[PDB]
């Protein structure tokens, strides 16, 4: 009878779900979520958490214990990225 | 399937199908007749009133193309109003190039070559609507010719066009059209429009009469409501 | 299913067609072109042409004005026609404009043919790059560089075709006020920057040199020799 | 099914398809109420706006000294269409130095929406007219939609949630006729407000009138204009 | 390569104008003719068979003149060869106001296969679906050529078009001689005909005319009564 | 054979649907009907039973027409928007 | 597939089309060109050799542009004759304006410049023919330019253009001698390329056609060899053959 | 939707032009743009998105002079942004030519919409470009928002760009209407700091402003390192 | 055909001249030649065949004898085999032919 | 409807008896079944 | 082979044209038949005068044409594109007369029809006209000429002919009858035509469903045969 569709989250529904899949990920204060939401135009939320993963396993990589921003970009990069004369013509 | 997503297709038993597609859209609209008097024309179409916002007249489907020519469209309005400025063009075009009123038969004949004209080519659809030229004047009588989509176009001595077009044609057999004159002949179109009505499905519509005759000095106008209430009287006098 | 027509918006807002266009630029030779205080240098390398061929009418690097010079990649025959017509509007803009055309002009029309010609359906895009430099600012050197999208901009150094990455990153990092001090360290420049993605003997790169108030000066191999061996000198001493 | 990507094409049902959904983007635009009394024709709309602090978007435009409308639609359409009617009626002024009948501007809207409903090269106008102004016939309300069929309305509604407006303009059609100018206003407003959901409400800044009258031009009432016709509103139950 | 099969304008895998090729099936699978090039004149022999005696055969004729020295003889659509034909007669008219002199063969048959390569260039134009074979008599010798709808255009000395065009071809190079003249080769013709020939070949059935100086004409049915009969 | 409901099928549907159900007697069920082409009778019943549950979401006692157009569009997983290009 | 039209760029950025008309290229007959200090040549097979066949143009794959120019023709025959015609009217176009002999790249240069637009606009098809140039110019004298479907010129010393091409080429390449090529040389090299470029053997006469460019006296003769000194040719290079195998 | 996107001709069943969407959504990968509009005046700032130190940081043209008291914020396709901000170059100098007066800035908007609205009108495809007009007029300092289907609305602080919706959150939550110039700058330039990847510098943004008096200024290198310093 | 699955690719090209010779001398090894049969003139007469049309070609000349009745085969039956095995089929159509110049 | 049928009866209205929870992989529709059988409070029966 | 039928201007694999013999067919769609006899100093043709309704008005359903005094015409296939055919035949004919004198023979008149349709079906631009046209006229130094031309743009001269839903019975009848040499007179030609659909139709032939017309060498002026005369043809046709 009822049809829900999953549609791909907005940008609150992005951060909201790098909030939940970061909760217990040790990380800075001073993480900008919308950011990374921002960074992850149509995403679904398992590649938010692969991206969360990501970034926690970039900061495993080097011996930190702390998952800075600059992990969080890096994971969006291979995650979203990974799978520049094309973006020259938009600005 | 296939062959008929283009009007210039050919189908393979040879039928060009958007031109029955179209005419499948003017058996989608409500009856309107005209009848031949045995000295004139009259027109009556039943012309739903969809909301009862609209103004009592709104839409009418009653056009004049010229001062003793008269149209009575039934199908895709928008298509019919076209063919009403597109044979008005004719019409002047014709008195402006030969300086006189253009017969019946040879206006009829090159808005129906207009018409066709829009069956071949595929850029172009046909025309959603049909609709029937009526005219008099004592050189030539009264004429009554009917254009469907295809182009085609003969005269009439009475004719239907619309979703109750079948019974419209059965109830126009019995009378005598031959004979009669344009004054009764007018009740006679009320009853029969009256007749053709489903009631049940269709909420509500405003009847409205058209002519042209020996009465009406051979030209074309809008029945007048002094007599167009006594046509609905007898209509209403009629059970159904 | 979006990427087969020109005028096609992809639901992320991507003209595919225009991106297959720059994909044709990739595969090119290399054109590297860096500015000095009183040179520009066109750097290109060659293909090492056919031993029964003849390199004249295999031409590159061509000047469209007097003192306006570009290289291109992709495919030729579209870089001739851009070049043809290039030409062509700068001996109109000298018509109507007496002025001698502009470096930044003469870029800004062929961008805009190039955007003219990815704006319809049965208008296959430009797919060349063109690097476009000269001393037409009377007094000021200039860069630009065009993609086959009808973009142009203004750089102090930039490559384009096979390889234009490496060389850009090198570029990046080695472009500096004191390497560029000199014409003859500038076109040393260019040879370093030629020679990682152009490995080989000589005549296999081409360099065109224009200085302020000049005419272009296609260096002839025993130059590019003499540079080369400069160069070897200078790793050898860092060595 | 593959009877729905052009114009020209029919349906085997007989139906043009592509006419339809232009039909349903009137219903993408936001309420527009239109109605006259026997001297004025006034007609109020509601106003959307994308973000908090952004205006407003114009929905009614000015035409002529006497043809006003409201938009429900597209506004690339809803604009050329503005464009093409004030261009008619500056020529009808030139020419003939009297204002162009209502009747005659719409029966041109008619003709020139109908040829993108016919031929391949352009998609229909998909934008509903709520055409308002003054004639010797006295005042005027037509709505054009996109399938170029249009209406002589005492009192039409188009846009999204209209059929609560519709409703109230038929329950109070009677009074519409013999109404001021006052009268006529109050009930159009009335006719929007049952478009709204509860929550909201015809505040001053999302609400504009036009009125056409017997004496009185075209005139496009904005915010503070508003408020003295949103005053005195009862409050909805 | 089905997906190839369609378009015009556009090249296969392989590199085929499938069109052209499709054209050329529809030119082959047309009606017979030959035409020879003798020693001192050409002959151009077509059979004209009716599907019914009801048909008018002096109506219509497959072999028409273009000027007062040049035939034209055709296997495929007719309509295609009126319009042909038609174009012929004007680009001969031109060439003749130009230069008052009679169009040279050669050049007549270029520029009608000009005309006829000119529809296979775009889309939504259909190729000549009718391939001529051209006489000719220039400078005292004597043309004979053959236009393609491709546009390609050659100089056969003697060839057979049109159903069993291969059993023509055959008979050819076995009974033709480069030394013949013109009633051997009109002969020639008559037999070339006869084994692409279903049914008795009556003076309505099949239609000839030569091509030599005396310029081209259709040979009357009398003719070609006593040279079946010579032959018979 | 049994048809796809018509627009008398289709309205006569939703105002079977709908008698067990507090509605407005402001409901235009020709609109709905016209407004709900190609919907089978299913589908005109869980247009009915969407606009109950959309009256109820909003603690409305009793139904309105654009509840019943809002479960029309939720019975195709239609969402409607204020697209900033309909004005 | 990204070949449905010639404006359409693969997602590697490949005109597919083009390369197709290229492709389609080995289709025609061989067709090749030597460059001698004292001249320029061009060499031709014959694919139709029907007994049934008169010959009456003498030059079906050479032809005549201007009284300096030749070019050999490779491809579809009606655009053959189209871009020769094109060839012909560009060649009296530069004549009349300039009132001087067209300086040969200028007159590839258009052709090449009209090519690209006809593989670069849409609704046209790319012209499937590859053609060789010959001639003599005041700049640069003798030279042989080829010309590809998409427009794309090269000056070259010799080429094969047709069936078999890269053997011939590659042949070519491993016995031309830079700089020490004669007329006579240049024509035994060509008849020894067409030897073994086509399957069929000893090489007959009427099978190939030679057109040879020379300059004397400021003339600049285009000269067509006839069946006689083809045939001397052929009985030579057979005579060079056997003294080959003698070596045996 | 496949079926309905492939071209601006096609209605979707819902009615809405799944070309124009498209368009839209392309203005988002281009950086973001701010504007606000004060009684002082109006404030432009946007994100550079460099890629190379060795391009030009002039090169790009994110805010441009379109007249002497209106300024133009880009997003979008460079192209079409181009084109776009010559046609309104054109039209102001079309409209002083014609009157004598420097066009409002609603003028020159509508001037462009009107070339952006003939995206298959039979005199190709929408201009997929949002265009941020900024300036002071007869009616005072005003900032309007252009999309590519060419609806074009009165905005008083419209963020366009890739991170167009978190920084319009925060530009309602921070805006008010008795904001002065300096205020306006520092709130947008925060703002912009909030929704950059990169570290915000001199480099990586242009900052322009248009007030009543003075004309079109785009902050210079010292200029942006003064107004960064203290946000 | 990636090298670990496919190591190495061997081509067999038609035979050549000699290869050809091989071939009719190792096919009519059985067969009753003539005095007057040179086999190499049968090799030059069959270019660019293959190993199964050099066996076809033993195969009729060897049928030519069994049609006239006699164990033997002369040089005459082998040089009628090269033609009736070696017979081609050609485009039979001179339009097709000349598409391309 | 399972934890308070009576602000359904009330009003007359039946409510849905099934969900279909589409969307592209990944998007959570799994997550949002697994939540539903996590305070279900009655049988949820998972089909393989 | 079937995927080649909905473009007039592709060529089938064996080398037809689908559409155009699909517009053959549609000719058939009337459910009319009319045949045409050409006689010693006659041409006379009839056809089916079919009026399924009586309110329709008869005196408007004539497929009888006249294109000219001396020139006549039957159209059968389907109906508004017989119209525009006939009307198109009058304008060559009225063209003709202008330019050249003379009035345009039958054969020339419908050859150029023919010439048109052809035009129509070798460009796709429009369908062709689904209507055979079936002309005559008494032209001097040839007598009575009857020529029957078709959608695909084929004309030809007929002793006899016929078109319509009963095409090749009808011709199949004419071929037993137009075998036997006597004399074709106004009378005898009337009478075959008549027998001819009478007996293909199996029809008793009511006077008010045939329409005959005939253009005679002592009247050359194309005149539609009324009531009486074709009542009295079918007397004198049973007796
Ligand atoms: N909206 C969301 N909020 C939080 N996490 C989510 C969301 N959507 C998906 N995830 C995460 O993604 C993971 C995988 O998603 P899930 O298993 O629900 O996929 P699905 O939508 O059912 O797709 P599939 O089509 O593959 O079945 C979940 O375990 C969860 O951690
Ligand atoms: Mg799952």
């Amino acid at each position: 009878d009822r049809k829900i569709e999953f549609s791909l989250p907005d940008l609150e529904g992005r951060t909201h779900i790098f909030k939940i899949h970061a909760r217990s990920m040790s990380v800075e204060r001073d993480i900008r979520f919308e950011l990374l939401a921002r960074l992850c135009p149509n995403s679904t939320g398992a590649e938010i958490r692969s991206v969360c993963t990501e970034a926690g396993m970039f900061a495993i990589r080097a011996r930190r214990k702390i998952a800075t921003e600059k992990d969080f970009l890096e994971a969006v990069n291979k995650v979203i990225k990974s799978y520049t004369p094309r973006y020259m013509t938009y600005n | 399937t296939g062959y008929d997503l283009s009007a210039s297709t050919f189908s393979p038993d040879g039928r060009v199908f958007q031109v029955e597609y179209a005419m499948k859209a003017v058996e989608n609209s409500s009856t309107a007749i005209g009848i031949r008097c045995k000295d004139g024309v009259v027109f009556g179409v039943e012309k739903l009133v969809l909301s009862k916002l609209y103004e009592e007249g709104s839409n009418k489907r009653l056009f004049n193309v010229d001062r003793h020519v008269g149209m009575a469209v039934a199908g895709l309005l928008a298509d019919a109003r076209s063919l009403a400025d597109i044979a008005r063009e004719e019409a002047s075009n014709f008195r402006s190039n030969f300086g006189y009123n253009i017969p019946l038969k040879h206006l009829a004949d090159r808005v129906a070559m207009y018409v066709h004209a829009y069956t071949l080519y595929s850029a172009v659809r046909p025309f959603g609507c049909s609709f029937m030229l009526g005219s008099y004047s004592v050189n030539d009588g009264a004429q009554l010719y009917m254009i469907d989509p295809s182009g085609v176009s003969y005269g009439y001595w009475g004719c239907a066009i619309g979703k109750a077009r079948q019974a419209a044609k059965t109830e126009i057999e019995k009378l005598q059209m031959k004979e009669m004159t344009c004054r009764d002949i007018v009740k006679e179109v009320a009853k029969i429009i009256y007749i053709v009505h489903d009631e049940v499905k269709d909420k509500a519509f405003e009847l409205e009469l058209s002519w042209v005759g020996e009465l009406t000095n051979g030209r074309h106008e809008i029945v007048p409501k002094d007599i167009r209430e006594e046509a609905e009287k007898y209509a209403k006098e009629s059970l159904k | 299913s979006y990427d087969r027509a020109i005028t096609v918006f992809s639901p992320d807002g991507h003209l595919f067609q225009v991106e297959y266009a720059q994909e044709a630029v990739k595969k090119g030779s290399t054109a590297v072109g860096v500015r000095g205080r009183d040179i520009v240098v066109l750097g290109v390398e060659k293909k090492s042409v056919a031993k029964l061929q003849d390199e004249r009418t295999v031409r590159k690097i061509c000047a469209l004005d007097d003192n306006v010079c570009m290289a291109f990649a992709g495919l030729t025959a579209d870089a001739r026609i851009v070049i043809n017509r290039a030409r062509v509007e700068c001996q109109s803009h000298r018509l109507t404009v007496e002025d001698p055309v502009t470096v930044e002009y003469i870029t800004r029309y062929i961008a805009s043919l190039k955007q003219r010609y990815t704006q319809s359906n049965g208008r296959r895009p430009f797919g060349i790059s063109a690097l476009i430099v000269g001393f037409d600012f009377d007094g000021t050197p200039r860069l630009y560089q065009t993609d086959p999208s009808g973009t142009y901009h203004a750089w102090k150094a930039n490559a384009i075709g096979r390889g234009a990455k490496s060389v850009r990153e090198f570029l990046e990092k080695n472009y500096t006020d004191e390497a560029i001090e000199t014409d003859d360290l500038t076109i040393k420049l260019v040879i370093k920057a030629l020679l990682e993605v152009v490995q080989s003997g000589g005549k296999n790169i081409e360099l065109a040199v224009m200085r302020r108030d000049q005419s272009l000066k296609i260096l002839n191999p025993e130059e590019i020799e003499k540079y080369v061996v400069e160069i070897e000198k200078e790793k050898e001493e860092n060595e | 099914n593959q009877y729905d990507n052009d114009v020209t094409v029919w349906s085997p049902q007989g139906r043009i398809h592509q006419i339809e959904y232009a039909m349903e983007a009137v219903k993408q635009g936001s309420a527009t109420v239109g109605l006259k009394s026997k001297t004025h024709a006034v007609l109020v709309a509601l106003k959307r706006a994308q973000s908090e602090l952004a205006a407003h978007q114009k929905k009614i435009l000015h035409v002529d000294n006497h043809i006003g409308i409201s938009i429900a639609g597209l506004t690339a359409d809803a604009r050329l269409l503005c464009n093409f009617m004030r261009q008619e009626c500056l020529d009808s002024r030139f020419v003939f130095d009297r204002p162009l009948p209502v009747s005659r501007l719409v029966s041109l809207i008619g003709s020139k929406t109908q040829i993108p409903t016919q031929r391949y090269g352009r998609r229909p106008y998909g934008v509903g007219l709520l055409i308002a102004g003054y004639d010797d016939m006295g005042p005027h309300i037509f709505q054009t939609c996109p399938s170029a069929n249009y209406f002589d309305c005492r009192a039409m509604s188009i846009g999204a949630r209209s059929q609560s407006a519709r409703t109230y303009l038929e329950r109070h059609m009677s009074e519409f006729m013999e109404c001021n100018l006052n009268e006529l206003v109050k009930h159009g407003l009335r006719a929007l407000r049952e478009t709204l959901p509860a929550e909201q409400d015809l505040t001053t800044k999302n609400v504009s009138i036009g009125i056409v009258g017997k004496d009185l031009e075209f005139t496009i009432y904005d915010d503070d204009d508003v408020s003295p016709f949103l005053e005195g509103l009862e409050e909805r139950p | 390569e089905r997906g190839y099969s369609f378009s015009l304008t556009t090249f296969s895998p392989s590199g085929k104008l499938v069109q052209i090729e499709y054209a050329l099936a529809a030119v082959a699978g047309g009606a017979p003719s030959v035409g020879i090039k003798a020693a001192n004149g050409v002959v151009l022999a077509t059979e004209k068979k009716q599907k019914s005696i009801l048909y008018d055969e002096r109506s219509v004729h497959k072999v028409e003149p273009i000027t007062k020295h040049i035939g034209l003889v055709y296997s495929g659509m007719g309509p295609d060869y009126r319009v042909l034909v038609h174009r012929a007669r004007k680009l001969a008219q031109q060439y003749y106001l130009v230069y008052q002199e009679p169009i040279p063969t050669a050049q007549l048959v270029q520029r009608v296969a000009s005309v006829m390569q000119e529809y296979t260039q775009s889309g939504g134009v259909r190729p000549f679906g009718v391939s001529l074979l051209i006489c000719g008599w220039n400078e005292g010798r004597p043309y004979l050529f053959q236009s393609d709808p491709s546009g390609a255009y050659f100089a056969w000395k003697a060839t057979a078009m049109g159903k069993n065009y291969v059993n023509g071809k055959t008979f050819l190079e076995k009974r033709y001689n480069e030394d013949l003249e013109l009633e051997d080769a009109i002969h020639t013709a008559i037999l070339t005909l006869k084994e692409s020939f279903e049914g008795q070949m009556t003076e309505d059935n099949i239609e000839v005319g030569i091509c030599n100086e005396a310029g081209f004409r259709r040979l009357t049915p009398t003719e070609v009564k006593d040279y079946l009969a010579a032959i018979a | 054979e049994f048809p796809m409901p018509n627009e008398e099928a289709r309205a006569r549907i939703m105002q079977i649907h709908s008698r067990k159900m507090n509605v407005s007697p402001d409901v235009n069920y020709e609109e709905l009907a016209r407004c709900t082409d190609d919907f089978n009778g299913a589908q005109c019943k869980a247009v009915c039973v969407e606009a109950g549950m959309i009256a109820l979401r909003r603690g409305a006692t009793e139904l309105t027409h654009e509840d019943y157009m809002e479960g029309i569009l939720e019975v195709q997983a239609k969402k409607k928007a204020n697209l900033q290009y309909y004005a | 597939r990204y070949d449905s039209r010639t404006t359409i760029f693969s997602p590697e950025g490949r005109l597919y089309q083009v390369e197709y008309a290229m492709e389609a290229i080995g289709h025609a007959g061989t067709c090749l060109g030597i460059l001698a200090n004292d001249g320029v040549l061009l060499a031709a097979e014959r694919r139709n050799i029907h007994k049934l066949l008169d010959e009456v143009f003498f030059s079906e794959k050479i032809y005549k542009l201007n009284e300096d120019m030749a070019c050999s023709v490779a491809g579809i025959t009606s655009d053959a004759n189209v871009l020769t015609n094109e060839l012909r009217l560009i060649a009296q176009r530069y004549l009349l304006q300039y009132q001087e002999p067209i300086p040969c790249e200028q007159l590839v240069t258009a052709l090449c410049d009209i090519k690209q637009a006809y593989t670069q606009f849409g609704g046209k098809r790319p012209f499937g023919v590859s053609l060789l140039y010959i001639g003599w110019d005041k700049h640069y004298g003798f030279q042989l330019y080829q010309s590809d479907p998409s427009g794309n010129y090269g000056g070259w010393k010799a080429t094969c253009i047709g069936n078999n091409s890269a053997a011939a080429v590659s042949m070519l390449k491993q016995d031309y001698k830079e700089g020490e090529m004669t007329l006579k040389s240049a024509l035994a090299l060509a008849i020894k390329v067409l030897n073994k470029t086509m399957d069929v053997s000893k090489l007959s006469a009427e099978k190939v056609e030679i057109a040879t460019l020379t300059r004397e006296n400021g003339k600049t003769v285009i000269r067509v060899l006839k069946q006689k000194e083809v045939e001397q040719l052929i009985k030579k290079h057979e005579e060079e053959e056997a003294k080959a195998e003698r070596e045996k | 939707r496949s079926e309905y996107d492939r071209g601006v001709n096609t209605f979707s069943p819902e009615g809405r032009l799944f070309q124009v969407e498209y368009a839209i959504e392309a203005i988002k990968l281009g950086s973001t743009a701010i504007g606000i509009q004060t009684s002082e005046g109006v404030c432009l700032a946007v994100e550079k998105r460099i890629t190379s130190p060795l391009m030009e940081p002039s090169s790009i043209e994110k805010i441009v002079e379109i007249d002497a008291h209106i300024g133009c914020a880009m997003s979008g396709l460079i192209k079409d942004a181009k084109t776009l901000i010559d046609k309104a170059r054109v039209e102001t100098q079309n409209h002083w030519f014609t009157y004598n007066e420097t066009m409002t800035v609603e003028s020159v908007t509508q001037a462009v919409s009107n070339l952006a609205l003939q995206f298959g009108e039979e005199d190709s495809r929408p201009f997929g470009v949002a265009l941020l007009f900024g300036g002071v007029d007869e009616k005072g300092p005003q900032l309007f928002h252009m999309d590519p289907s060419g609806t074009f609305v009165q905005c008083d602080a419209r963020a366009i760009g890739s991170a167009s919706e978190g920084a319009q959150s925060s530009l309602q939550e921070v805006y008010h209407k008795s904001m002065t110039l300096k205020e306006a700058i520092k709130s947008s330039l925060i703002i912009l700091k909030q929704v950059m990847e990169e570290k915000l510098n001199a480099t990586n943004i242009e900052l322009a402003t248009v007030q009543p008096g003075q004309n079109f200024h785009m902050f210079t290198k010292e200029e942006l390192e003064e107004v960064i310093k203290d946000i | 055909l990636r090298p670990g699955r496919i190591d190495r690719k061997i081509e067999f090209p038609p035979p050549n001249e000699e290869a050809r010779l091989d071939i009719l001398k190792i096919h009519s090894r059985k067969m009753n030649l003539t005095r007057g049969i040179n086999l190499r003139k049968i090799a030059e007469l069959m270019p660019g065949a293959s190993g199964a049309e050099v066996k076809g070609v033993c195969t009729e000349a060897g049928m030519y004898a069994l049609r006239e009745r006699r164990v033997h085969v002369t040089q005459e039956d082998f040089e009628m085999a090269v033609a009736k095995v070696m017979q081609k089929d050609s485009e039979k159509n001179m339009s097709i032919k000349k598409l391309w110049k | 409807p399972l934890l308070h049928p009576e602000r359904f009866v009330n009003l007359g209205i039946e409510p849905p008896k099934g969900v279909l929870l589409f969307g592209p992989p990944g998007t959570g529709k799994t997550l949002c079944a697994r939540a539903v059988a996590n305070r279900t409070d009655a049988c949820f029966i998972r089909v393989i | 082979s079937a995927g080649f039928d909905r473009h007039i201007t592709i060529f089938s694999p064996e080398g037809r044209l689908y559409q155009v013999e699909y517009a053959f067919k549609a000719i058939n769609q009337g459910g009319l038949t009319s045949v045409a006899v050409r006689g010693k100093d006659c041409a006379v043709i009839v056809t089916q005068k079919k009026v399924p309704d009586k309110l329709l008005d008869s005196s408007t359903v004539t497929h009888l044409f006249k294109i000219t005094e001396n020139i006549g015409c039957v159209m059968t296939g389907m109906t508004a594109d017989s119209r525009s055919q006939v009307q198109r035949a009058r304008y060559e004919a009225a063209n003709w007369k202008y330019k050249y004198g003379y009035e345009i023979p039958v054969d020339m008149l419908c050859k150029r029809i023919a010439d048109i349709s052809q035009v129509y079906t070798q460009n796709a631009e429009m369908r062709p006209l689904g209507c055979c046209m079936i002309l005559i006229g008494i032209d001097e130094e040839q007598g009575p000429q009857v020529y029957k031309c078709d959608p695909a743009g084929y004309y030809c001269g007929f002793k006899a002919t016929a078109a319509g839903v009963k095409q090749t019975e009808s011709t199949s009848f004419l071929e037993k009858k137009v075998k036997k040499k006597f004399d074709w007179t106004f009378e005898q030609t009337v009478e075959t035509a008549i027998t001819c659909l009478s007996t293909v139709l199996s029809i008793d032939f009511k006077p008010s469903e045939i329409e005959v017309g005939v253009v005679t060498v002592e009247n050359p002026k194309f005149r539609i045969l009324t009531e009486a005369e074709i009542d009295a043809h079918l007397v004198a046709l049973a007796e």
